[PDB]
RNA sequence: CGCCGCC
RNA sequence: UCUGGUUUCUCUUCAGAUCGCAUAAAUCUUUCGCCUUUUACUAAAGAUUUCCGUGGAGAGGAACAACUCU
């Protein structure tokens, strides 16, 4: 949090090393996902021009994605008794649900795999399926995001047809990792991408007399209250609401001048969520300084971490993800 | 929420009584209720995450203890009641502590502790015989410190002398509660009821903590010093030395003794996928146990 | 103490405190220039020599004069002083050293000699025997009573300074830039070195206005008027032999 | 457009303003108004053409030094707020590219 | 200082200060009072 | 020789209602929240102000410099702005949002926020200012220990089966306005102390340490 | 967000 | 049954404390700002004092000290 970091940066400068230290602006971790599933199918090369897996990628539900998120399904389990519990709580195919291999970043962000849409029979060879290399590879490459270099969460991908090398030791066997990173983050890619920003739950308790302030100071921030509660004892009572990680820079600050200090706040991290805008979008034009408060933040938001560590811009699939040939 | 997810032993001490009673000045009754509240919210908040469905907190468990750390009180029931007993009781607690929560005592008939209220305004046990004399404490000590706290010292039995009796108001008031409840009973009786310990609840400890290790490590680590087993002890936490350069880290020993500068196998977080691929070990025969 | 001492023709006389860099005593009331000062090294007085006639015995701590030293009847170019009596020496330009009493401020003895004026004395440290430089014959005294021990060969510019080291060896610095090596010992002029100047400076502008050795004497180093420090060492041969 | 040059020149002309107060030994804001210095000769008075009076601008002090970003927060010139309201010197003299503009038209015209 | 401006030498300069607000700016939401 | 003083209660919250009108009624330090003494320290230190506040000189960290490339390598029109950097963001707490701070003190948090219900009737805990939504007169959802009350009297002792008192009620006359002078300013606290010299006591001081109330002119603000 | 006051 | 002292006045060193729940003036050393030169000045930093006061300590009385803490 701020006063986390504070404390973080006081100790650096005056304790631990004194030479003086310029920082920054704080920006967010922000994250990286997809609103629906993919409007076209993806495909391959390798150095041998052996292979071509070509799939998509399709989002899940909310609640599961927490479930993988904080360990409720657990990779030392029965195969098929997690495919009963992904079954049986989301209803899902009988013969996909046995199918999985191991989940996206760290094996437990949610962006798992299923293998078995379209059928069963392919090929099952030598690798015909994956095993080590698209596993470890797509561990490899989803913890560096595709779009601005962020994680993707909450986004699935299903590979749909493949194919193994004759002899993978002899060809392809290590050659197809990076393809898999490419081929997998080009069905994102193609599939409407957007991105997310986390939300900090906030705690106010706040006395009466001045609580259409923090109303005022949270709906200014983009801060959707959700529970003004009166509460026994304290006179003073809670207020309970949702605001961006990037709007609460000074928020407890603000909300305390504007109460004159009566008010207070707490502030902690919460579920993801959608910034109003898309990445892909271009004939959109950003002014530098003037914060939008508009409806395209989003493509604001990712060309300004673009323009950081970053990359070159101009993200339209023809070159790195696809091949118009 | 992070300590059953731990599942550690959940208790609690509430704090802060006077300032529900000195300063929003609530009457015993509606203080109960406050306090009844606060406990049936936490109660019921424990009860989100059900794996411990019979483990629930009530005074009369000896599961909280109530308090006020500015002016140096311990309360609870297993703990007062001594206080009822060393001096003029031969009461015979721990029946009658875990008697005093949510049923109503009446005068006559001397004790039936009823479910239903004898007379038609009768305030219950725990707001008769332990919160209401603790506001009577309270207020004859903050309202009356001219008049009529000589006639509570005497009756309460307490001697306290001039110069100790000229003090501001707070600080006599911490004194005067302080030779009234002592020394903190309450807190370590409400650690005799639960916190498991160790050894005794040392199995989801080292369950959670350590990857397993069946017949080479847990029944070790289930085991005590007893210079008989591994060294095997966890370190958590880094504090820092005056100078500030030389770390001290810090964590708690499970099975095994350093003594003196023995070598010390360090692990890592990523050294020891099986086997270190980085140890350094060291040669430290200093270390010494925190306080403040 | 941690803190230098100053002093300079504006008639000022400082105590440039080290622990901060500035001026924090700032003694005062010469009635002209001021030429000379030094410490007592055992306890806290300043004593410093002026161009009126007057010495002053300055209390650090107080800034308050102690004693005015009013003897001489022309500038007093130098003073040294140590823990031993006497106490202090003035060697003034009006041809003549005295020696002073600390305590009672009086003259313990003057030593009329040197035809032109005596502008540097300095003492051992080991044994008695401090010593004098002038135009005319560097002397050499000893210290209770004063007793004319010898007097040094024929360094005949318009001395400036005298330095002398542990062991023996003694240092005279002159106006027109030769500086003569000595020994205490004997009185033999040892080396008789003349610099140069540094380029800009004109060829009759040699001239030396301080020298001091190091702590290790191993390092001599003289402050001359081609606004130059020139800083020398010793030599490790054997063959440059006594006559 | 120079900034640098009209917060100069606020302070420029008020330290004339003071210079003259203090061979008065005035200085004292209320005995010496400024309607002494702003009224022309020709009625008597000193007769001075202002360019102090006039507002000068300001721009957010971190993104002044990067990039051109517009215009907030008139800082006040001269210390006198009563509506008076003196003239600029710069509002009475023709500007350049006005004054060129004029110059072709009215030598076509002439021959 | 509300938000970033002003002068940090008011004796220097020949002004009192008091930065106002650019009352003629355009944009579409400013205001906190109605 | 008048050195030293010591009251009683009533004769303490009698002068402590005399002397209202010029005695404030803040009951802790969560009023000054960035008016505080360090809160200036820091804003005198970091060459900002307050609204409302002081405004000092600078002091010895004047000017900064940072060359072309390496200024402009950090900060461009690059970084992704919201809501701007306030100064009473670098004032609360100096060191993420503001780069070089130095000779700066560093402000408090949030001291608990005293409510402290004030009377104007008797019958002392008189309840009010505050909902409750505990079910009055019906409720059970946990287990309680001795849920049979079948054991009859034979130990609690007729002669001390009594509580530790009921000589003397929970409150009197001269029990709501002593914990009201509980929570007293500064001299009114006390009950007893030492003897301040007539200039010593500062008056109007209170006053100006709070904000200047608005619709007051230029010169009673500056 | 409001310098200034002279022997 | 025996033990048995608060005020008030003068001296006697120690002060490490918001010695003071507030807050003067000076000197020095630098940077400011007005300035023509010098004192009157400006308003920041550093280090020093003076001054208006206080705290604990030895002694001498006198003040009901014989009321009585003990
Ligand atoms: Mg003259």
């Amino acid at each position: 949090g701020e006063l986390y970091l504070d404390c973080v940066m006081h100790d650096l400068r005056k304790m631990y090393s004194e030479i003086d230290i310029k920082v920054a602006d704080p920006v967010v971790t922000f994250c990286e996902t997809v609103v629906e599933t993919s409007s076209l199918k993806c495909f391959a090369e390798t150095p041998n021009k052996k292979n071509k897996i070509t799939m998509i990628a399709e989002p899940l539900e909310k609640g599961l994605a927490e479930d993988i998120e904080n360990e409720v399904v657990q990779i030392t389990w029965n195969r098929k008794k997690l495919g009963e519990f992904f079954q049986t709580k989301y209803d899902w195919d009988l013969l996909a649900a046995r199918s999985i291999w191991a989940f996206g970043p760290d094996a437990t962000g949610p962006n798992i795999l299923v293998d078995d849409t379209l059928p069963s029979e392919v090929d099952k060879a030598l690798l015909g399926s994956v095993k080590d290399s698209i596993v470890q590879g797509f561990q490899w490459g989803t913890r560096e995001g595709p779009l601005c270099d962020e994680l993707i969460r909450n986004v699935k991908f299903k590979i749909l047809d493949a194919v193994v090398a004759q002899e993978p030791l002899h060809r392809g066997g290590g050659q197809i990792i990076p393809t898999a990173r490419r081929v997998v983050y080009s069905a994102f890619l193609m599939a409407t991408p957007r991105l997310m920003e986390p939300y900090y739950f906030v705690e106010v308790q706040a006395p009466a007399d001045c609580v259409s302030a923090v109303y005022t100071v949270l709906a200014r921030r983009r801060g959707h209250v959700t529970q003004d509660a009166p509460i026994p004892g304290s006179p003073l009572y809670t207020i309970k609401a949702f605001i961006p990680a990037i709007d609460s820079f000074g928020f407890e600050t603000d909300l305390r001048t504007h109460t004159q200090g009566q008010a207070f706040s707490l502030s902690v991290f919460h579920h993801w969520q959608i910034v109003p805008g898309d990445p892909l979008d271009k004939s959109i034009v950003i002014r530098p300084l003037e914060p939008q408060p508009a409806p395209h933040l989003a493509r604001e938001f990712m060309i300004k971490t673009r323009r950081r560590k970053g990359l070159s811009e101009d993200v339209s699939i023809s070159k790195f993800f696809d091949d118009p040939m | 929420k992070h300590a059953v997810q731990e599942r550690l032993a959940v208790t609690v001490c509430i704090n802060k009584i006077d300032r529900l009673i000195l300063e929003l000045k609530l009457p015993p009754t509606d203080a109960y209720y406050k306090l009844r509240h606060i406990v049936d919210e936490v109660n019921g908040l424990i009860s989100m995450y059900s794996t411990d469905e019979n483990l629930i907190l009530s005074p009369l468990l000896g599961n909280v203890c109530f308090s006020s750390s500015q002016y140096s009180i311990c309360f609870t029931l297993g703990s007062f009641a001594k206080i009822y007993a060393d001096t003029f009781g031969d009461i015979n607690y721990q029946e009658f502590a875990k008697r005093l929560w949510g049923d109503i005592y009446f005068n006559p008939k001397t004790r039936k502790f009823t479910k239903k209220a004898p007379t038609s305004s009768s305030q219950r046990s725990f707001v008769e015989f332990i919160l209401e004399p603790l506001y009577k404490i309270l207020a004859q000590v903050v309202g009356d410190v001219d008049t009529s706290l000589p006639r509570t010292l005497d009756e309460l039995g307490i001697h306290l002398t001039k110069e100790e009796l000229k003090l501001n108001i707070r600080p006599l008031l911490r004194l005067v509660c302080k030779k009234f409840f002592g020394e903190f009973t309450g807190f370590v009786d409400m650690c005799v009821q639960h916190i498991p310990s160790p050894k005794v609840g040392a199995k989801p400890k080292i369950e959670h903590t350590y990857t397993g290790g069946v017949d080479s490590d847990l029944g070790e680590a289930m085991s005590d010093c007893d210079p008989d087993g591994p060294l095997m002890c966890h370190t958590t936490k880094m504090y820092s030395t005056d100078d500030g350069v030389q770390f001290h880290a810090f964590g708690r020993v499970l099975s095994g003794t350093i003594h003196a500068g023995q070598p010390v196998k360090v692990l890592g977080e990523n050294y020891t996928l099986e086997d270190e691929e980085d140890s350094q070990i060291c040669t430290v025969g200093r270390l010494w146990i925190s306080v403040a | 103490s941690p803190y230098l001492f100053s002093c300079g023709e504006d008639k000022q006389v400082k105590c440039w405190d080290l622990e901060y860099n500035k001026v924090i005593r700032h003694y005062h009331g010469h009635l002209s220039a001021v030429y000379g000062l030094d410490l007592h090294p055992t306890i806290d007085v300043l004593v410093t020599c002026s161009r009126d006639s007057t010495a002053r015995i300055w209390d650090v701590r107080t800034k308050a004069s102690v004693h005015t030293l009013s003897g001489h009847t022309n500038a007093v170019a130098t003073v040294r002083c140590q823990a031993a009596e006497p106490q202090i020496i003035t060697g003034s330009h009006d041809t003549t050293i005295r020696l002073w009493d600390l305590v009672a401020g009086k003259t313990r003895v003057t030593l009329t000699n040197h035809k032109k004026s005596v502008r540097a004395v300095v003492l051992h440290p080991r044994h008695y025997t401090f010593a004098s430089g002038s135009p005319d014959n560097i002397k050499q005294w000893k210290f209770p009573d004063g007793s004319f021990i010898q007097n040094l060969s024929g360094h005949n510019a318009i001395i400036n300074t005298l330095t002398v080291n542990s062991d023996g060896v003694l240092v005279s610095g002159a106006d027109n830039g030769t500086m003569h090596l000595w020994d205490w010992r004997t009185g033999y002029n040892f080396q008789r070195v003349h610099a140069a100047v540094q380029p800009g400076s004109l060829d009759s502008e040699s001239g030396i206005f301080a020298c001091a050795f190091d702590q290790s004497e191993s390092r001599l180093l003289t402050a001359e008027a081609d606004k130059t420090i020139k800083v020398y060492r010793e030599d490790d041969t054997a063959t440059e032999e006594t006559h | 457009n120079t900034q640098e040059l009209l917060d100069l020149l606020v302070k420029c002309e008020n330290k004339i303003q003071t210079r003259i107060k203090i061979g008065l030994n005035s200085k004292m804001p209320s005995r010496f108004p400024p309607v002494v210095f702003y009224t022309p000769k020709e009625l008597g008075g000193l007769g001075m053409l202002s360019m102090g009076h006039v507002l000068i601008p300001q721009s957010d002090l971190r993104w002044s030094k990067q990039t051109d970003v517009g215009i907030t927060h008139f800082r006040s010139g001269m210390s006198h707020e009563e509506d008076q309201l003196i003239p600029n010197l710069y509002r009475y003299i023709q500007p350049w590219e006005s004054e060129f503009i004029d110059s072709q038209r009215v030598w076509a015209e002439y021959a | 200082m509300y938000n970033g401006i002003g002068l940090p030498t008011p004796r220097g300069s020949g002004t009192n200060g008091y930065v106002q607000r650019n009352l003629s700016l355009v944009r579409g939401r400013r205001g906190e009072r109605p | 020789t008048y050195q030293r003083w010591q009251f009683t209660l009533p004769m303490m919250s009698t002068l402590y209602r005399l002397a209202n009108q010029l005695l404030t009624d803040l009951v802790d330090d969560n009023y000054f929240y960035l008016f505080d003494l360090k809160a200036f320290f820091t804003s005198k230190a970091l060459n900002m102000a307050i609204p409302g506040g002081p405004k000092f000189e600078p002091l010895v960290r004047d000017i900064n410099l940072q060359d072309e490339d390496w200024n402009e390598f950090n900060d461009i029109n690059k970084i992704i702005i919201r809501q701007p950097i306030r100064t009473e963001y670098k004032i609360a707490f100096p060191y993420l949002y503001n780069n070089l701070p130095h000779h700066v003190h560093l402000t408090w948090y949030h001291t608990p926020n005293v409510v402290f219900i004030k009377t104007e009737d008797p019958d002392l805990p008189a309840f009010y200012f505050d909902p409750l939504i505990n079910p009055i007169s019906h409720r059970h959802s946990v287990k309680s220990q001795e849920p049979l009350p079948d054991d009859d009297e034979e130990f609690e002792l007729p002669e001390f089966v009594e509580p530790f008192l009921k000589d003397t009620p929970l409150y009197t006359d001269n029990t709501a306005n002593g914990i009201a002078l509980l929570w007293a300013p500064r001299p009114f606290n006390l009950r007893s102390g030492r003897t301040r010299r007539a200039l010593d006591i500062p008056l109007v001081k209170n006053w100006y340490r709070e904000h200047c109330p608005a619709g007051q002119p230029v010169k009673v603000r500056v």
